């Protein structure tokens, strides 16, 4: 072969992933979180490893060892910023990726999609564990809190949860495991991600119109290695300021609290990306039922593949979706709200009423005014 | 007892964007911990040597840690014993455990300043409303023997008798130490001490800001330099038709 | 695609049985174990003398090392 | 072969020794006096056994409050007469309730008020339910052992 | 200089592959432990529970437990406190730190016996040579007051007197307690407590070698039949010719 | 798209271009099964890795109790930490022969295949070295201390890079932490390393005992190669097993069953034994900086070995003067081995040099010298 960037077994790769991958010529910004989405990976895994080389899996060592780093190592104290809030990055990111994919019909991308969800499924657990390592109020709690749940679940209950606390409730060997955990799954997200990307290419990316891109197609570089790093200034700039000008602005003062089983904070509420959920999991009165609501709140990405009734596959020319699609991007907002709140009236209701759209919307509503459009189309 | 009052906003010098902390107050705020609080409040996570290029002077430092005994060993012999401290060593603990400081302060337990502002909704206007805050039960309201009236403290039933009235110290700088003076000083050293990185961490935030202005813009033509090619591109349909 | 496009190849007719028509391990001492000896033969010379020659320098370097560590008469002959 | 490694290595997971061997305590009845509540420590947490002279099976086991706040009924889930044996933290906040005092001769909460009879019960209190009672049992009475 | 006796290789009745610990000499070797050596040497990695079952009954080893005070606390008022002791708490540790424990045997520091055989060469037969091989100094040789002269002691000085001798206790199994008795049997606990999986481990090996010998016959036909196929295949070369 | 799914699914295609379907040579010997084990050896130590970790503590002041709390409390936490320790060795002698049945049948000639190969070696070296100072014994410490003190002995940049990766001014708890750290993520670059290692190896495929074309006559990987290659696991299983359950310290230093202690030096600090080869060549040169170069080129020297291929022939099946030369720097490595567990003295030292000397001499001079030879002796 003439040039070496097609014959070599790496290069060539390299290249038709990221320089001759042919992509569409009019994929708009919201194509521009796939790449954010990796870069923010790349990142977490960089501030976490020098974050890790400082810790001390340790019940009596892991507030201090937190603090240590942030007085003492050499920006120490941003490094531990930007890992914090690195995870926020992410779930933005993640979030609009995934709006992104439901509004544009990516998901009939159906191994794509799948292995996305899976993404989102790791990225979440790989979150939870997280957040417990420092150890403080909000760390223990909430680690207590949901992992109660589990012992819910009929027979195997309260065997898979003093399986999973590795005794009678959250202690040391729990956060020492759950180290373990957090250091391991991001290594997990970074294989799949590749997988993820290859099932990508054997179809290459859809574009905003729904139609057919082999007409017009561009090579990756230097139209979106451009535009993706344009992305990138454009995102990373609130991100820096955020942890820069407002670093505590998303997280939970009672963290700053070494944990105490011996005293529950008066609200135990997770980090914005969890409070949607949260909200869903208490509109449930019935721990059982709450624990498969919850599940279901994310599981239930799986189906919409097979929820698609309309001819076309974007919802850019389906007004009635679009209202539909906006709805449910509120609902999600409404939810989020609900989750920082405490469970009362009118709360309870409302949150009740957010709960259930949610899930009418994506089960019952998308398909059939689908099915409804096609008719006004005389299909 | 639900119903809460939630503390005004006051102007801090330090609250800016851009606008570090005013370490003339840090430093008479020190004196404040130093003499009133460090008596039943630790601050764990400062050091004397931290005060150094901060509030005081190397030497300065040095003999503020030496006004202390920390108890070092153990000896030949295994035993613990006393010795004047070192820059090196942290603020001095006023009780052994938890459970003795409870024994000296009705079961109520005075909690460790090092994070305090950040470990309250509210931080530093939390703070300063608090210690500027004690006055009577209004009227169905009881505070059982022990407590403090605080309006400002959930439950408003505090444990902690007001720490602070006017002249209870003197600046040794000339500053006059009404009570809201003092409390202002103590509530700006208690910023620092939750964050010494805060001057550092807005001297940084003001070059990512200029960086990242110069930055997007630049690479804003770039990406657009580049998709010129198709954004003026014309097409035609000739069939031979 | 790695079966087909190999190698040119002419003429050759090879045979053979399925598994359940013969015998995992057939004819051991006629045709294995003489084999086996002959491999074994074959190499030995090759393999076996730096090896040798390898124990050798240990049995010499271990047992000049402790005989260095015994004393000399030779040292107190006139210490009366 | 893979049936035996797997399940050493799952079971790896589970309790280590150090941690079954706080796993439960044995409390000696026939050692703890009447009407004085005796506390001891049950996994990092107040395990109260107390118990109950003559007026605490009557002056609080025939209250007549109608509705209830828990389904608290006896002969549901519990065992002993005079004995009463609860974990010591208050189901509003985590806190452990006192002995000494108790408006309802129970315990008391001095976290929220939640007051607690003699039998453990929410009485005048934030608390919604009453004082967690954990696994036991009397394979020998002079002897109990919770956990 | 470089000389140093190493010693003989006894006969265990734990040395064998598949020979367990004889449980009623590790049985007896506690007794020498917890009455002669925890004076001055601490086992920090055993606790009394880690007895029962091996070597006593669980009333057996509470009872031993209680035979000690323990240190608790904090209590109420941050006080520590003596309590009896339970089958979760550890062999008790004849010293506070090395300082101490070196304070009174001559600067000498007696190590901690968890893992003594295992962090000596020589493992048991090392200690066993040690216990029974004290004897003069042979001539030339002195050794420097405080020290006792022991040919397998690196150096051949140690810093511990003859720990044992004849009758210096009583097995109250009625076993009779000469010097070489003795020794033995602790020498048997020390291998116990170093490694208490010992026989679960050796029963564990059992099985993994005749599931072993199994296996891999099995697996050979497999590999062999499979084979066959090409092992046995014949092949001709029919050119037109 | 295609028949059957096994072709044309994005990923089971993979799976069976690489172990189905895959072209292998029909002779290729049990030397060829230790790359198989060498990857189920690292899924393995991953694996106990793993576990391991769920129980560890890394501060000086707790780690060797906490590997100690685990072999003690932890449900099989002495089987974990048995398999863990001894797979360590497990995957060195299979990385061993690897390597020998690579120069002896000039698998080197794959030169991708081949650097790529030398990477996983130093990338497991340095796996090995971090993890055994997680237990922080006496000889954890006190390694940890000796090799990365060579390092001071670098010009202008020594101190500076020493201080470095200490984190501070002698081996201590930020040096613990961090190697912890590299530990836990290591294993996985390994991992990475390996399919790249796989990549380049299927561009060619595998090389054989004649080292002539195997085109001729190929095999199915699947059954052939999985059942032998599956013989070949429990084969090397039972020693492992025997060795980890039988004599389970057989090949530890007594020295780490003792807590680490700055203030007391180990009368003889040696490595595991498959460092010890490189130990010998260490302390071969006496002068820090000399030494620590002759230890350095005695592993990367193997990223020379393709460019002094000069036999007409691939590999030494036919090459009787180069199977002896082969067999002496064997020889030539059990005594560099020997020597790596012996304390600096007479003779140890001569014969140290000797060895190391020699070592270079046969790789660097006479492979290539003696392969020309034999060219010459074939009238080529
Ligand atoms: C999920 C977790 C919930 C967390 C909260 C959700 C995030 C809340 C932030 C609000 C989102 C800001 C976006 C505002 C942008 C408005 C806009 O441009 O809309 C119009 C515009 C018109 O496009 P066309 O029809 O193709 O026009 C072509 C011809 N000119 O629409 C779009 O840009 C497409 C919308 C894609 C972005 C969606 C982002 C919202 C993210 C939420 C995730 C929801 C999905 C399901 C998740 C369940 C778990
Ligand atoms: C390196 C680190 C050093 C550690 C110590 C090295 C390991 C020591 C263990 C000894 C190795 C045991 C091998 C004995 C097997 C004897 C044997 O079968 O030899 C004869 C046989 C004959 O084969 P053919 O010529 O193809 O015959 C075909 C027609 N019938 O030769 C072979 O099997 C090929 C030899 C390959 C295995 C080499 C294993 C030794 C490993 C050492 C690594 C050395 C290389 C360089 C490393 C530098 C770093
Ligand atoms: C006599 C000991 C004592 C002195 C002196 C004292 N405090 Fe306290 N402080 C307490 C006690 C006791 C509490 C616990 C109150 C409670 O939880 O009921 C407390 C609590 C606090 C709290 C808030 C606790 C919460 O939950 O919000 C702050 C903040 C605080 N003190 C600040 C100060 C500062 C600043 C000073 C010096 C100006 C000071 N204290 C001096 C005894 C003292
Ligand atoms: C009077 C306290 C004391 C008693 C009692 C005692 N030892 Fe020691 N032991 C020591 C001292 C001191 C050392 C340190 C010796 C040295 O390093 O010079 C020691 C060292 C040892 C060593 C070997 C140290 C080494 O480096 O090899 C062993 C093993 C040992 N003791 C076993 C025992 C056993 C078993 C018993 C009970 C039969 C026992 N000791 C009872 C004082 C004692
Ligand atoms: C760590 C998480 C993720 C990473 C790193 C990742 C990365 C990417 C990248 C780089 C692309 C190409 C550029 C783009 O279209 O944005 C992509 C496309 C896609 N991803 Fe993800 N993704 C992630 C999560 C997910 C999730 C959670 C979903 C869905 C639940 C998902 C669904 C898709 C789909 C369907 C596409 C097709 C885009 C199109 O319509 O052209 N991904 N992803
Ligand atoms: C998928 C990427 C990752 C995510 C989403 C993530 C998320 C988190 C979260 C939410 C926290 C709590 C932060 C806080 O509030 O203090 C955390 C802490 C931490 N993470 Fe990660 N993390 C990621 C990867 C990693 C990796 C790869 C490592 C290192 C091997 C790591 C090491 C740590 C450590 C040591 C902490 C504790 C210190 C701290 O809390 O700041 N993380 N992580
Ligand atoms: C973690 C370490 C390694 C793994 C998992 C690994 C794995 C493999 C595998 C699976 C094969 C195919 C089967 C075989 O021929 O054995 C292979 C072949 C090979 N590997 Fe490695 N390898 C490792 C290290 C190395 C090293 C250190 C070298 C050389 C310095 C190396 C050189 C080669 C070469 C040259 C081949 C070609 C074999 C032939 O001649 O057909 N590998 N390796
Ligand atoms: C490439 C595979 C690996 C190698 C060659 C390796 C090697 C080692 C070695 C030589 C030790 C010291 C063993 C001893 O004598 O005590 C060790 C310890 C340890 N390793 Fe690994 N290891 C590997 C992978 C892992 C991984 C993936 C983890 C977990 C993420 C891990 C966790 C540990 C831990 C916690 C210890 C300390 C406990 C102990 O010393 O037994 N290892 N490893
Ligand atoms: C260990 O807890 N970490 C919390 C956090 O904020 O991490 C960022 C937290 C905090 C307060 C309450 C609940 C949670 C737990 O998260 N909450 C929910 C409700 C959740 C919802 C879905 C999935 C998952 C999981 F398991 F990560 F997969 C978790
Ligand atoms: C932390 O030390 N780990 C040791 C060990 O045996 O781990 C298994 C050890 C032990 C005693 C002496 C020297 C060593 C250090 O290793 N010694 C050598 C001599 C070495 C040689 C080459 C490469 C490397 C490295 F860095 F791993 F890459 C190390
Ligand atoms: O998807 C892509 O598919 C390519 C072809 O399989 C791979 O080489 C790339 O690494 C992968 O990212
Ligand atoms: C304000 O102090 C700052 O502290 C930093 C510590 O990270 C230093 O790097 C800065 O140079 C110094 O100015
Ligand atoms: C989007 C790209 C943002 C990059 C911003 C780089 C600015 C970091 O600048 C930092 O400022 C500190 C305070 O003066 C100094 O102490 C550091 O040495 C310096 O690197
Ligand atoms: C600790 O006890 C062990 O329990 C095992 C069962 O789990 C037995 O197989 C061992 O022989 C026994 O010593
Ligand atoms: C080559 C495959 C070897 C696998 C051998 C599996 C045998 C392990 O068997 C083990 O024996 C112990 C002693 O009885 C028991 O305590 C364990 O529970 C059991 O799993
Ligand atoms: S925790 Fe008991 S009254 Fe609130």
């Amino acid at each position: 072969a003439p040039n070496i960037r097609k014959s070599h077994p790496l290069l060539k790769m390299i290249n038709n992933s990221l320089i001759d991958l042919p992509a569409p010529s009019n994929i708009s910004a919201w194509w521009n979180f796939g790449s954010l989405l990796a870069v923010c990976l790349m990142t977490q895994i960089l501030t976490g490893l020098l974050l890790a080389m400082h810790y001390t899996a340790d019940t009596s060592l892991a507030f201090s060892s937190v603090a240590h780093t942030c007085r003492n190592v050499q920006y120490g104290w941003l490094i531990r910023n930007l890992h914090a809030n690195g995870a926020s990055f992410f779930f933005i990111c993640i979030f609009l990726h995934i709006g992104r994919g439901l509004y544009y019909g990516s998901y009939l991308y159906k191994e794509t999609w799948n292995t996305g969800v899976i993404l989102l499924l790791t990225l979440m657990a790989t979150a939870f564990v997280g957040y417990v390592l420092p150890w403080g109020q909000m760390s223990f709690w909430g680690a207590t809190v949901i992992t109660n749940l589990f012992s819910a679940i009929p027979y195997i209950g309260h065997t898979l949860v003093e399986w999973a606390w590795g005794g009678f409730s959250v202690d040391n060997p729990t956060l020492t495991r759950f180290f373990a955990l957090h250091f391991l799954l991001p290594f997990a997200i970074a294989g799949i991600t590749i997988i993820h990307l290859t099932f990508l290419h054997e179809s290459g990316s859809n574009n905003p119109l729904g139609i057919s891109s082999d007409s017009d197609k561009i090579p990756f570089h230097p139209y979106y290695s451009f535009k993706d790093i344009l992305g990138l200034t454009l995102m990373l700039t609130p991100f820096l300021t955020l942890a820069l000008f407002s670093p505590n602005l998303l997280g939970d003062p009672e963290n700053f609290t070494p944990a105490n089983p011996l005293v529950t904070p008066p609200h135990i509420k997770p980090e914005w990306y969890f409070l949607f959920a949260y909200a869903i999991l208490r509109s449930i009165p019935n721990k059982l039922g709450g624990v498969l609501a919850l599940a279901a709140s994310v599981l239930i990405l799986f189906l919409i593949p097979f929820l698609h009734k309309s001819k076309q596959r974007t919802m850019t020319f389906r007004p009635l979706s679009q209202t539909l699609f906006w709805l449910l991007v509120a609902n999600l907002l409404i939810l989020t709200w609900i989750g920082s709140q405490p469970v009362e009236h009118p709360f309870i209701i409302i949150g009740q009423m957010a709960s259930l759209s949610y899930f009418t919307i994506l089960l019952i509503l998308f398909p059939t005014i689908g099915t409804l459009e096609n008719k006004m189309l005389n299909y | 007892g639900e119903l809460e009052l939630h503390p005004p906003a006051f102007p801090w010098s330090h609250g800016g964007p851009l606008s570090a902390l005013d370490h003339s107050s840090v430093r008479r705020g020190f004196q404040v911990y130093k003499q009133v609080c460090s008596a039943c409040h630790s601050m764990d996570y400062v050091a004397f040597r931290n005060l150094i290029g901060v509030t005081h002077t190397e030497a300065e430092a040095k003999a503020l840690a030496e006004e202390v005994e920390v108890q070092d060993g153990p000896d030949e012999n295994g035993e613990l014993f006393m010795r004047p401290g070192k820059i090196s060593d942290y603020f001095p603990k006023p009780y052994p455990n938890p459970e003795a400081a409870r024994a000296a302060n009705n079961g109520a337990l005075p909690p460790d300043l090092s994070y305090i502002v950040n470990a309250r909704h509210g931080g530093e206007d939390y703070v300063f409303s608090l210690l500027t805050g004690y006055c009577d039960p209004p009227a169905g309201v009881v505070v059982r023997e022990g407590l403090h009236y605080n309006p400002y403290f959930p439950g408003q039933a505090i444990g902690m008798a007001p720490p602070i009235y006017n002249e209870i110290l003197e600046y040794d700088d000339g500053t006059p130490a009404t009570m809201s003076q003092i409390a202002k000083d103590v509530c700006t050293f208690l910023r620092w001490a939750a964050e010494p990185e805060h001057d550092q961490r807005k001297r940084m935030g003001l070059k990512m800001l200029l960086i990242s202005a110069l930055l997007t813009s630049l690479l804003y033509y770039m990406k657009r330099h580049k998709w010129s090619v198709l954004k003026s591109r014309k097409m035609a349909y000739r069939p031979p038709k | 695609i790695h079966f087909g496009n190999l190698a040119r190849v002419r003429h050759i007719i090879t045979y053979s049985l399925s598994p359940f028509e013969q015998r995992a391990i057939p004819n051991i001492f006629s045709d294995a174990l003489p084999n086996v000896w002959r491999r074994f033969s074959s190499q030995v010379f090759k393999v076996a003398p730096p090896f040798l020659g390898a124990y050798l320098l240990y049995s010499w370097g271990t047992q000049e090392f402790e005989r260095l560590k015994r004393k000399n008469p030779a040292d107190y002959e006139n210490d009366q | 072969a893979a049936k035996n490694v797997v399940t050493q290595f799952i079971s790896s997971l589970s309790a280590s020794a150090d941690v079954l061997a706080l796993s439960k305590i044995e409390i000696k009845l026939s050692d703890i006096p009447e009407g004085k509540n005796v506390a001891f420590k049950w996994r990092g947490k107040p395990l109260f056994v107390r118990h109950r002279t003559q007026a605490e099976i009557n002056q609080e086991a025939e209250v007549d409050v109608s509705k209830l706040r828990d389904p608290q009924h006896d002969l549901d889930r519990v065992k002993k007469p005079e004995w009463v044996i609860l974990v010591g933290v208050c189901t509003h906040l985590g806190c452990v309730p006192i002995a000494n005092s108790g408006d309802f001769g129970g315990y008391y909460c001095p976290c929220h008020g939640s007051h607690y009879d003699a039998s453990g019960r929410i009485r005048k209190g934030p608390a919604p339910y009453n004082l967690e009672v954990p696994t036991y049992q009397f394979v020998g009475d002079d002897l109990v052992v919770v956990g």
